[PDB]
DNA sequence: GTCGTAGCTGAGGCCTCAGCTACGACTTTTTGAAT
DNA sequence: GTCGTAGCTGAGGCCTCAGCTACGACTTTTTGAAT
């Protein structure tokens, strides 16, 4: 069972920002100007929180990780006003 | 009497307490004083300031601080938790169950309303050129109806007679326009007071009546009175039954007079109205021009409640309300109504 | 005559839904919002609040697309403001907007809205139009559901007009619906009190669990004597010595209490007034100086009944008997359940319980208000004489109660000051709750009006003194909220430091938001909600709707 | 019963941004550089979504509203890496 | 002699937990991660991976705070890497970090970790230290839980050393735990296969539902003949004609398939290698050219058993009989359940079913591999002769099957090409799955090795041809995935347009990720998981652990 | 033989197929050719390029393309799905069960290891000043042990004799240092090969042995051989039992020789070690300096497998592995081991 | 389709605050859910 | 404690991308959960 995580950050050093944008494209897909949506099971959430405890500087950065739900029932939990919202789908890439 | 309301017009103002005095300052510079001996409600306009010590001194003396917007829109009161006014409220409620209380004040209100109507006839009659005076047969008729209202037997008879006399006044209301029939501003003698206004003149009349009712409501609530428990009108359904009861003498002076002002000064014209299948309603620019006109009529000074000191209308309302509470509880018999 | 205004057709819609609902909403104002009323207003506002084309007086051939059209006929006796009117030339048709999905009923429209549409149809027919139909345009799916003005639909409409007229002229509020599923969402269930009135009026059922309150916040307490509360748009920033101490969201604030010399900028006062958020000014020690009002409360039947019954002796006598008997019973119960002795004292002495119960019953058989006040005094004297028995397992350092020091102006004990503060700060809660239900908090049946102490809050707080005030004092002392250091002496007596006042006020707030179970109806209800429920039940009792007031003895 | 909502926006016009920062301080408390946490019951969530459908321009802005949970059990659902995370508490303001 | 290396003390920790677990992790490599192993590594890494102070050789008086200290004694027979060593001068004490809360057991430490700490304590005693104690420092609550080296604790430790030595020298993997609660989280439950081996080894139980797979992704298919797959850090961007067509997250990718002339930048290849993500090169038509390997698979017992049994005739014969009997049974079942006739043809002709079942049984009684191949050919001939019976209710336009055109190089039918593509693209799946379990996909018992077709994937795919390949072809044609326009002729034969190849590959993927229910164990398992489970069961059967291989006949 | 591995050192390189030829280009400019007739594994270093057509042509001819990092770190192979090598694997597994196969190759490996050890004695003996030659009694002793290894009866006897002879070689290993005892770099004759290194010289020896084992593993897997199924050592527990079997002759040439190189060139000094209660381990800077040294020893050219053409060591490994697979399946009897 | 990609610099776009100057909203009665 | 606050302008701080130039990681064997 996988969950849908929403990750939003404030990073106060451009190098650390590059490092974190690096890592986050490693894990989820871009959603908003500083927000990523990640569809992860347990192993990968452990990996993500491991990565973002060494990418960031705990003194002045801020990363927020929200566990919306079981990733099958997230659509009632998210309401988007501008663009459409479409959760990450677990299917192969055929192209 | 005891004292008079203090109106702090200056939005700049800063009000402090000086011992037994209430001091108005402008820019750390003094303006005027009240001194709490002859004071009544303290009316603060938009973003004026009242120091909390001054507020507490007002409350301890049970003075109804009232807050108006910058323009003069009412926004709320501030009453004290003392028996100053609950005596007035309990007297009103205990005495509203009486037949002469209701009947007597109703007779006085109606005779005053009729007298104001006929005085406004003799004031503003504009059948100019050939009929400089109103038909004295009409004046004798309204005098007779006034006596009838003096000696009405019961409330329903008074209501019927009131409706009659007001109708025969409105028969010549259009006689009071800029000199003739106001083609483009037609007045219906019979479709009076139906909820949607079917005539432009009737639209003005209804809007002025509503604003006058609001003014009377806030004035009545300023004193310790329940505006929603009337002596003559009927109480429930959300109708302010005491504002409606007491605005009757003041209908010609503030509502009819305001409409006549704004129609003989060209402020309101046929282009200001929109008509729809039986409704004539004002346009926004016209609505607030008329609101300004209603203000201007509420700003005039008249001198004689019973003591001649040229109050503005908006304070004459409070003087009348205080006179009412003072009639109740048995200070002054028979509520000396204001008639010009 | 003017015995009845023109029936608004929305009240006609409500009457065929629940006659009591129409009576409440039309003959007494008394409206309140919930999820759905707010949502419906939101739907209607963005489009149909703003006007559109006029219904042409002279109609030959052109599309009629008027919006928010206000008609009325006085032969019929109704007034309406039609959401929209779609008509080709001379065949018009009312269109009413709704909020939700198409309902799951035959014809897709419930009985009420069909009646509303037929009434608007008759009104259009009155002004010279040919309607013979209407529609319901559900905004959510914009699935226009036609309605045809069948004949007995018009029969229903005219019958409902007559029925509402008669039930308004009678002056008796119709009974609630019988255990209906309509009630749990009628947005006045907090005012109708359906199950409670059913149960007490002896149409006996088991009251279903509280349809919970919704959309109400918590108070704002300003105890600092040098605070400055100013507006910051929708928040309300309280800055002290030019630094932002805290912010309060106006949508989430339900009252404001200004202690002592705390200043409130006039703009903040205006913004509070625009929302009818009560603002109450208090002395530094809790004395209730004044509050804010706004052109009375539109419900008149409540106040008329209150005063007319106030002028009746035995109604006053029965109410006062109930109240102080409840007070003495609660005093006994508190003395029991929180007595803290060591051995042979650890449980209450039955001689005291004998005296207190005998006083309960001597008051229950009181001849007049004079003897009732005498008995209240004697019982309270005994209760306070034993009050010190039961805090911290005995008096601490300085935390000394003197039973003879009660009931007078300057408190010269620490715990006397604490009690007086709690009393004077519960009186405010009761006054606000009583004024929020249409009653007049100053016209009391038992107490006499005097400055700073409204005569009716002082009355209906009598049962609740031991449960809220005394309980808060006891819990505060026992848990260590207050020790002797927290007090400061003065020529007047004893007072509390700011560190003490904030903690004590927080404790009182926790007490007010602390759930209990009603003895009679048996559901979990916070004390703050309980005050409102009791005020409403008093209004019903004075209304003659229920036989007697439920006094909440625990 | 109240829920904890997390609201995050991208606004492409400074006037609309002022309007929305206005409204959002009306409803919740600042959390991150463009994120607010709101503890609302049903009436107030209806109000908020009503306000942010007219503050924003649907063509190019983007507002995201996440319904975390019943506001009593949100703490297991939110993990913050920088600053502390502390949900909005429903209690009076005593100061 | 060198019959056994020094026992790592973590394997000593595992042995007292589950002897089979120690055997798997130590004697055969065979490790896999889950929630908890990853979490524990994350805890240990940030602090104790990096070294610290040395344990002083000459110790007189100074704090010893060494970290990640590697000792071993060969008199004892163990080797350790102690997480930390806290010692004052000459009295040291091992400290082992854990991951979770304090356990809810007497003494706060389970039997395994106590044994690990005692073993490290003995090792410290060996090098001239006085330990007589240890601790468990749970990182989550840093609640250091002391452990005292009681005497029979040392007895347990030495007994476990001897037990592990003997069970490793014996060469027989100990049986799984009996329906334990340890197994559902041992992170090798996907390799131990506890309940399956229990059930088939006739220690018969009812297999508990699949402890589901975790932390594995889906393949990457690169079918475009002009794609360029390059690295973009952790993503893997596939750009075609210099525009980003799609990205693939390397953490979520489990294989890579490069069809035709699709280029893969060397850096992307290196990054795939660093994660052992298999990369498979295929011709444009699906021919399996080559793949990537990395220094073999550390499990040797599996391959040794496979080859040694491969050199045994009747083992090969029994396996081949099972396999093609399963194939014929599945062909019969498919012919039945998806036969689509109109009337008197709408249900299968029993004469064909008679022939197919008689061939099933003639194969079951086969004397040698020659006759088995003959019977397989005859049965497949009949099955394909009737294959066209059952697609789209009959042949469409151009969608013409020729039963004689099978089994040779250039496909000159549309549906022949579709079948050949499906076969050659299932062979890849089987090869990857078989190489991921330690087996050697090229040493087969039935088939002979030849280029592009590994001899063991071709074997163990025989039961699965009708269920996956033929089923995908049928569902693709019936649902309208492929019509005649999708094909393009060529001098060789028939081929598919890119629009056809993408849709067909997507269909095959949907088939592979489509859950079924195992006939024997009865739980919902995807086909891709089923291939791995079957490969593992073959390893067990060759190991002599279970009596016979479960062939998955449905 | 048939052909030789091609090592594409240039990270710049771009490799295409030219019909029957494999063409190396640098900047659209040619470098060299292979032409697939005498080719073996194609080794591509960091970010070299191999066109997919060239890759397919390699796979069709079943040539083990191997990918090394820029430095030379192994990263993976790329083998073809043909029976080219499964024949070699099945021959290895079928023949590992035999007693003379295991025994005979073990005897050859041990005699070669001993011969390399004594040749390294006669090469690098640095008892300089008074003992320019090693004691010929030692040389005769190791010659005798070599004959014994030629005629060992069974595997366990060979293991015991191997351990003996290697010990007596390590007795004079410290004799080969910069001239005397390496105070600060002490060598223990008996604490050999315990898992933690208790001596700095033994730390170097173990690290060199591990790197040599890795090189042999990748070389063996390049050819179609299973490195984990040995003939002489024991298979399980994850030990590469064929790398361990075949690295025995090469221990003196690449491990002992590398340590001697890096200790007689001053590359490794006493300050590079950390000692902890029975463990002497290198420091990071020292670790990768030693890795560079191991490279430098792996880069040297030696000429004589059996055909004299001066291969680098890293390719001599593959030549030996191919010779092994060629001994298996019965091409060349008795696996002509490499001895200097 | 030339090493390919990791890593750094600019230019613009979001996001908020401190510090300034304008200003000076408020509008009849109806409607608004629920099953 | 002077109208108070709504609304607009700057200066800085976050957040990302396009466009450039460096580069050229990979390290023995152990450990790592679970009840």
């Amino acid at each position: 069972m996988e969950h849908l995580y929403i990750v939003s950050y404030d990073i106060r050093n451009q190098r650390r920002w590059r490092r974190l944008f690096k890592t986050m494209h490693g894990f989820g897909c871009w959603l908003q100007l500083s927000v990523f949506q990640c569809r992860l099971d347990r192993i990968r959430i452990i990996k993500m929180e491991a990565a973002i405890n060494e990418i960031v500087n705990h003194a002045e950065d801020h990363v927020l990780i929200l566990d919306l739900g079981p990733a099958e029932n997230v659509k009632p939990k998210v309401s988007s006003i501008g663009k459409t919202f479409d959760p990450i789908l677990r299917q192969a890439v055929i192209v | 009497g005891r004292g008079l309301p203090l109106y702090v017009q200056s939005p700049k103002a800063y009000v402090r307490k000086d011992g037994d005095c209430l001091v108005i300052e402008e820019e750390r510079v003094r303006v005027a004083e009240a001194r709490l001996g002859e004071t009544s409600q303290v009316a603060l306009f938009g973003n004026a300031t009242l120091t909390t010590a001054a507020l507490h001194e007002c409350l301890r003396r049970e003075i109804p601080v009232t807050w108006l917007s910058y323009g003069g829109w009412f926004m709320g009161h501030t009453v004290s938790t003392g028996h100053r006014n609950v005596e007035t409220r309990t007297y009103q409620y205990q005495r509203s169950f009486d037949p002469e209380t209701c009947l007597n004040l109703a007779r006085r209100w109606i005779v005053a309303k009729i007298a104001n109507c006929r005085t406004l006839l003799r004031r503003n009659w504009r059948g100019e050129g050939d009929e400089a005076k109103a038909p004295p047969g009409l004046l004798m008729s309204l005098q007779d109806d006034m006596r009838h209202a003096m000696r009405a037997p019961s409330l329903e008879v008074l209501l019927g007679i009131e409706g009659a006399s007001a109708g025969r006044y409105f028969q010549h209301f259009s006689r009071m326009l800029r000199g003739g029939d106001g083609e483009g501003m037609g007045f219906d003698f019979t479709t009076r007071n139906r909820r949607p206004p079917k005539d432009p003149v009737n639209a003005l009349l209804s809007f002025a009546y509503a604003m006058l009712t609001r003014e009377w409501t806030v004035a009545l609530a300023a004193v310790g009175l329940d505006p929603y428990r009337g002596f003559y009108h009927q109480p429930r359904f959300g109708r302010p039954a005491l504002a409606l009861d007491m605005m009757e003498p003041f209908r010609p002076l503030i509502a009819d007079s305001t409409v006549l002002m704004a129609i003989n000064n060209g402020e309101i014209r046929t282009g200001d109205f929109v008509r729809s299948a039986g409704g004539c309603n004002l346009t926004d620019s016209a609505r607030k021009r008329f609101i300004a006109g209603f203000e201007r009529r509420m700003e005039q000074e008249v001198t004689h409640p019973i003591f001649k000191y040229t109050i503005s209308y908006r304070r004459l309302l409070e003087v009348q309300a205080r006179l009412l509470t003072r009639y109740l509880s048995g200070e002054i018999p028979a509520y000396p109504n204001f008639v010009t | 005559d003017g015995s009845i205004p023109l029936i608004p057709v929305r009240m006609l819609n409500e009457h065929v839904y629940c006659p009591r609902l129409a009576y409440l909403m039309w003959v007494q104002g008394e409206f309140s919002h919930n999820e759905f009323t707010v949502d419906g207003v939101i739907r209607h506002r963005r489009v149909d609040a703003g006007g559109g084309v006029l219904p042409s007086e002279t109609q030959e051939d052109s599309r009629i697309h008027a919006r928010s059209v206000s008609l009325s006929s006085e032969r019929l006796g109704i007034t309406a403001k039609i959401d929209l009117v779609e008509g080709e030339g001379a065949y018009v048709s009312p269109v009413d907007y709704k909020r939700g999905k198409r309902p799951h009923v035959a014809g897709g429209a419930y009985e009420p809205e069909r009646v509303q549409l037929c009434a608007q149809g008759l009104l259009l027919r009155e002004h010279g139009f040919a309607s013979d139909g209407g529609a319901l345009y559900f905004v959510a799916s914009r699935e226009r559901v036609p309605v045809a003005f069948d004949d007995e639909l018009i029969g229903r409409t005219l019958a409902a007009i007559d029925e509402m007229g008669r039930t308004a002229l009678s002056g008796t509020m119709p009974p609630p619906l019988e255990d209906s599923p309509k009630c749990p969402r009628c947005s006045l269930v907090g005012i109708c009190l359906p199950d409670e009135v059913r149960f007490l009026s002896h149409l006996s059922v088991e009251p279903r669990p509280i349809i919970p309150a919704d959309g109400r916040g918590l108070p704002l307490y300003v105890q600092s004597p040098k605070a400055y509360v100013r507006k910051d748009g929708d928040c309300l920033v309280i800055e002290e010595e030019r630094v932002r101490v805290a912010e309060a969201r106006l949508g989430e604030t339900s009252q404001v209490a200004l202690f002592g010399n705390a200043t409130l900028t006039t703009a903040a006062l205006h913004e509070c007034l625009r929302r009818e958020i009560p603002v109450t000014w208090l002395s530094y020690g809790g004395w209730f100086m004044g509050h804010t009002v706004s052109t009375g409360h539109r419900n008149v039947e409540t106040r008329t009944y209150q005063y007319q019954r106030s002028f009746d002796p035995e109604t006053c006598l029965n109410l006062a008997r109930r109240w102080i008997v409840a007070k003495i019973a609660n005093c006994r119960t508190l003395l029991r359940r929180n007595w803290r002795g060591e051995g042979d004292e650890a449980k209450a002495p039955p001689g005291l319980l004998m005296s207190l119960q005998d006083d309960m019953r001597h008051a229950m058989r009181a001849p007049s208000l004079e003897v009732l006040l005498g008995i209240e005094g004697a019982s309270a004297g005994r209760y306070f004489q034993h009050f010190s028995r039961m805090l911290r397992g005995g008096d601490g350092e300085g935390m000394g109660f003197d039973f003879t020091t009660r009931n007078r102006r300057p408190p010269k004990d620490p715990v006397n000051a604490l009690l007086s503060f709690a009393y004077a700060m519960l009186t405010r809660e009761w006054t606000v709750a009583l004024a929020a239900v249409g009653l007049d908090p100053y016209r009391g049946f038992y107490h006499q009006p005097r400055f700073g102490r409204p005569a009716l809050a002082l009355d209906m707080m009598e049962p609740f003194r031991p449960l809220i005030a005394d309980s808060t004092v006891l819990m505060a002392i026992n848990n260590g909220e207050i020790r002797t250091g927290d007090f400061v002496r003065s020529a007047g007596g004893c007072n509390l430091t700011d560190s003490a006042r904030k903690r004590f006020i927080a404790g009182f707030e926790r007490r007010m938001e602390q759930e209990v179970t009603h003895p009679i109806f048996k559901y979990t209800i916070s004390y703050r909600r309980l005050l409102e429920v009791q005020a409403r039940l008093l209004t019903r009792y004075l209304s003659g709707e229920i036989p007697a007031y439920p006094n909440f003895v625990t």
